[PDB]
Parts: structure tokens; C-alpha cells; sequence
């Protein structure tokens, strides 16, 4: 789990 | 004219024979040289209502899906979704966090398997020698490439012609 990847994730899921 | 309603004709037989009868028809354009006539077919197309889940368009991420299409339409639908892409940047109305291409969708997904699958390599070298190194690949899924914002933001890009 990348910070990329939990960007995207904290992008989508907000 | 003649040809719209021929196609309207054939489009009763049901989605299933016209996606086929469109990947024949945009495979056929594609390497036959008429890119252009390619791309207006398929623009027709999308208002047919085949390829349904072909463009995805918002905040989040601008996606093309190609899982269902041949080598051919592919490139054609890669062709025109890379030249919408370069619409944007010239107007101030922001930019999707996420930019995709759904090469391979399934349980293939989460495997290296679809690393190797033609539809996965054939989108990666088209996108890497159109845009250079500016698409990569996705750390986390297998058949996905994608590019962040920051890489559209430094990113008419592909050349449609008729021989």
C-alpha cells in the first residue's frame, strides 16, 4: 500500500 | 446518410452481434489505414449504444475500457480518448485525480498473469511510444495503467489520417 495508493483511496472514499 | 441507416437496420438484431460486427469493422479500419473513418465509426458507435462502459468522465478518474474490444479497436478508442485528454490543459475547469485504462478486468486483475496478456502489452507500447513515459503501470493491480495528475499536467496527440 502505496501513499499513492492511499491517496486515491482517501480521495474516493471521502 | 445511407450508411446511418444501414447501420440503424443492422442494430435489431441485438448488442451481442453488434459489438462483434463493430470490433470486426474498427479492426478492419484500423489496419487498413482509414484511422479517421476508425474513429468516426466508433463515435457513431458510442451514441448507438454499443460499448457502453467504453469512457468514464469525472472528478475522479477519466477511464477507457478495453477488456471487450480486439487490438484493433483498442487503438482506436486509445487514439480518441488520448486526443480528449489533450483538450483539457487548455481551459481552467480542473483536472481528474486519476487518469485509466482498464486493459484487463476480472480475476486476472490480482495476478501477474495479466502482466503478459495481449490486450495488457498491446496498450501499454501504444500508450509508451504515443505519450512516452508518462503512462505506468499500477503497483497495486494487475491489468490497470494509469497516471497520476501531477503526470497530466506536464503531459491533438495522435495523428488520424485516412491512406
Amino acid at each position: 500500500v502505496s501513499a499513492l495508493e492511499r491517496s486515491l483511496r482517501l480521495t474516493f472514499m471521502d | 446518410q445511407i450508411v446511418e441507416y444501414v447501420l440503424d437496420k443492422l442494430n435489431s438484431e441485438g448488442c451481442g452481434l453488434g459489438i462483434r460486427f463493430y470490433n470486426a469493422l474498427l479492426d478492419a479500419l484500423w489496419w487498413l489505414g482509414q484511422k479517421e473513418r476508425a474513429a468516426r465509426v466508433l463515435n457513431e458507435a458510442t451514441k448507438r449504444g454499443i460499448f457502453p462502459e467504453l469512457f468514464r468522465k469525472n472528478k475522479l478518474v477519466w477511464s477507457v475500457d478495453v477488456h471487450r474490444m480486439s487490438e484493433g479497436g483498442m487503438y482506436t478508442a486509445l487514439s480518441v480518448w488520448l486526443n480528449d485528454l489533450s483538450d483539457i490543459l487548455v481551459k481552467g475547469q480542473d483536472l481528474p485525480q486519476l487518469a485509466v485504462v482498464v486493459s484487463v478486468r476480472g480475476q486476472l486483475e490480482k495476478s501477474s498473469a495479466a502482466r503478459e496478456s495481449p490486450i495488457t502489452r498491446a496498450a501499454f507500447s501504444f500508450l509508451q511510444d504515443h505519450v512516452s513515459s508518462s503512462f505506468s503501470f499500477t503497483g497495486w493491480n494487475g491489468g490497470r495503467i494509469m497516471c497520476q495528475r501531477s503526470q497530466l499536467k506536464q503531459l491533438n496527440i495522435v495523428a488520424l489520417t485516412n491512406s
